[PDB]
This record gives structure tokens, C-alpha cells and sequence, in this order.
């Protein structure tokens, strides 16, 4: 039932996948009112259509900036993987265009904020919370593993959290198409799997291995490899010794030393039994899969929203006026945008 | 403590991508 629900899922996925939409809106359709968050090439900008007078996230990227640090196939990934995936823990992109100077996601708006300032905030999440998120988070990889895709960036600061206290995943810049191993050095330090480290090839395990960093992260208030630089975070990663805070369960510290296992033949999600090794483990056995997935189990946390426009549990950003070249920019490189 | 260590971190602000 889960692997014909999957198998659904795919045949979804690869129509929109082989043939994905493009030019689905222009930035005139929409009202720019404050940066939701920031990124290298780009923002997320909290938008107002003007047909619908609907709230969207719209994420803006410069294409030179993108061609400047060699992010085209990243940005081509990103928008190609995200106009086809459909899952209730995923932001929806609603739509995609591009113009002389940028590139543009619409996405729909999260209004509770990322669980990055929340979990900073509260310090750390109570085991059922973190349980909650961390099942929201398995179904999640469980979807893209089935259609072959990586994240490679898992972090509270891309988890945002609905208006029903689900988190809603974002950031796909790092998302990734592979039948295979890939090679690619990316991701967050503190999320690094030993494999992308040590710069051999990688699959799926190392969206397993960050998902054992965010339950440990989430659990314990702070991430279980942190230095003040990260080459220092590397060798913490590589050595692959975990000290588990005193108040961790039994459960949470052997589902962790399974996650943060740097023997691909012994980690979770990486065996023979697949993703179940995780949805079985000890640590899982109050979770309702089924009732997670229909988001009809209660939330341990709903955030605080004071209308359709709030952007209050998002931080302030310095905001720069979108300029719009006259000239079509790097236009051979986004053709498929 | 642990905790008192990643607090006085330089990393328990927003992560940037590598
Ligand atoms: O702005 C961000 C990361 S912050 C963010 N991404 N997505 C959202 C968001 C917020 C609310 N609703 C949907 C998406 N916020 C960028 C990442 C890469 C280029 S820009």
C-alpha cells in the first residue's frame, strides 16, 4: 500500500519530471513585500498576487551570481525537481518564470517560520516533538528516495512549519536527480555524511545520516559535531563518536547511532529492509505513519499568525530594490528554467 | 557544559550551504 502509493507518486512525478512546466507567472502578477529569508545568489521574498490577492514565497535568484559560482545544473535541479514533486511535507512551488536578469520560484507562503528559530528559541524540543518532525522528515526522504532524488540539505533552517504545525521542506537547491552514486561536495558542515567528506561518491545514506543530525540537533538544542569553524566540524564528522546528551532515551541514542553510522552496510535507510529499519526502530513505535502522512495527528507546536500577510516568526533581512536588466542575462545557460 | 559550548559558538546562527 505504501509502495503502490509510491509507485503512484512516480508516475506523477516523471510526467511533470519529462515535461516540466515553465513560464507559469511574470513578476508583475505580484505584490514584493519582505525578504522571508536570504541565500547566496538569490532571496525569498514574502508576495502578494494581485489576481488571486493570494500570499506566496517567491525566491529570487540573479542568473550572474548563479553563473559566477557555477550553480546552473544546482538551479536547473532545484526548479525542474520541485515544479514536479507532490508530497504534503514539501513546499508547493506554484509557479516558475524568469526574466533579463533573474530567476524566480513562486512557492507557496509557510507562515510559521523556520523550525531553525523556534528550536534556537524553545532550545530543545521534547522527544514526542522531535519524533513528530523527524516522522514528517522519514516520510519525506522515503518520497524522493523513491523517485531517486537527494536532498543534500537537511537542517532545521529549511524545515518550515505550516499553519498546522507540519514542517514543509525547502531549500531544493542541493536536490538532486541520481540512479547512482554522485560526488558532489554540498550541504550544511554540520550535516556532512563522512562519505561527502571524505570526498568519495554518495547516495541516498547521506539524507539518512543528515536526518540523524536533525533528530540529535532537534533532541539536544545543539547539532552532534559543532566547532567554531568548519574544517574543525569535519574532523568530528570523520571520527564518528556521538555523546548523547544525559536526558536522550534509550531509543533516540540507538536510532542515532544507526543514523550517524559511518558504515554504509549498517546504517538506516542504507540496508535491505530499506526505510522500515527507521519506521519500526524502538524510538518510532508511538508513531502513526499513515496518520502523519494525513496530517491528522496533533501538533506539539501551532505558530502564532496575525493574518494572511504575517511575516512575524520570520527574522528581518535587508531588502535591495530587484532591478531588472534591459538585456537578457546568461539566457543560453536558464533556456530550460 | 555542551549546551553553554554551542551557545558561545560561532555557530548557532542561520548555516550557510557548502
Ligand atoms: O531564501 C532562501 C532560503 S530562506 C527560504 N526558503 N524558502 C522559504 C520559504 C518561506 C516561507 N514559505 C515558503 C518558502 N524561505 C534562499 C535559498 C537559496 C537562494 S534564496
Amino acid at each position: 500500500s505504501v509502495k503502490e502509493f509510491l509507485a503512484k507518486a512516480k508516475e506523477d512525478f516523471l510526467k511533470k519530471w519529462e515535461n516540466p512546466a515553465q513560464n507559469t507567472a511574470h513578476l508583475d502578477q505580484f505584490e514584493r513585500i519582505k525578504t522571508l529569508g536570504t541565500g547566496s545568489f538569490g532571496r525569498v521574498m514574502l508576495v502578494k498576487h494581485m489576481e488571486t490577492g493570494n500570499h506566496y514565497a517567491m525566491k529570487i535568484l540573479d542568473k550572474q551570481k548563479v553563473v559566477k559560482l557555477k550553480q546552473i545544473e544546482h538551479t536547473l535541479n532545484e526548479k525542474r525537481i520541485l515544479q514536479a514533486v507532490n508530497f504534503p511535507f514539501l513546499v508547493k512551488l506554484e509557479f516558475s518564470f524568469k526574466d533579463n536578469s533573474n530567476l524566480y520560484m513562486v512557492m507557496e507562503y509557510v507562515p510559521g517560520g523556520e523550525m531553525f528559530s523556534h528550536l534556537r528559541r524553545i532550545g530543545r524540543f521534547s522527544e514526542p516533538h522531535a519524533r513528530f518532525y523527524a516522522a514528517q522528515i522519514v516520510l519525506t526522504f522515503e518520497y524522493l528516495h523513491s523517485l531517486d532524488l537527494i536532498y543534500r540539505d537537511l537542517k532545521p533552517e529549511n524545515l518550515l512549519i505550516d499553519q498546522q504545525g507540519y514542517i514543509q521542506v525547502t531549500d531544493f537547491g542541493f536536490a538532486k536527480r541520481v540512479k547512482g552514486r554522485t560526488w558532489t561536495l554540498c550541504g550544511t558542515p554540520e550535516y556532512l555524511a563522512p562519505e561527502i567528506i571524505l570526498s568519495k561518491g554518495y547516495n541516498k545514506a547521506v539524507d539518512w545520516w543528515a536526518l540523524g543530525v536533525l533528530i540529535y540537533e532537534m533532541a539536544a538544542g545543539y547539532p552532534p559535531f559543532f566547532a567554531d569553524q568548519p574544517i574543525q566540524i569535519y574532523e568530528k564528522i570523520v571520527s564518528g563518536k556521538v555523546r548523547f546528551p544525559s536526558h536522550f532515551s534509550s531509543d533516540l541514542k540507538d536510532l542515532l547511532r544507526n543514523l550517524l553510522q559511518v558504515d554504509l552496510t549498517k546504517r538506516f535507510g542504507n540496508l535491505k529492509n530499506g526505510v522500515n529499519d527507521i519506521k519500526n526502530h524502538k524510538w518510532f513505535a508511538t508513531t502513526d505513519w499513515i496518520a502523519i502522512y494525513q496530517r491528522k495527528v496533533e501538533a506539539p507546536f501551532i505558530p502564532k499568525f496575525k493574518g494572511p500577510g504575517d511575516t512575524s516568526n520570520f527574522d528581518d533581512y535587508e531588502e535591495e530594490e530587484i532591478r531588472v536588466s534591459i538585456n537578457e542575462k546568461c539566457g543560453k545557460e536558464f533556456s530550460e528554467f | 557544559t555542551t549546551y553553554a559550548d554551542f551557545i558561545a559558538s560561532g555557530r548557532t546562527g542561520r548555516r550557510n550551504a557548502i
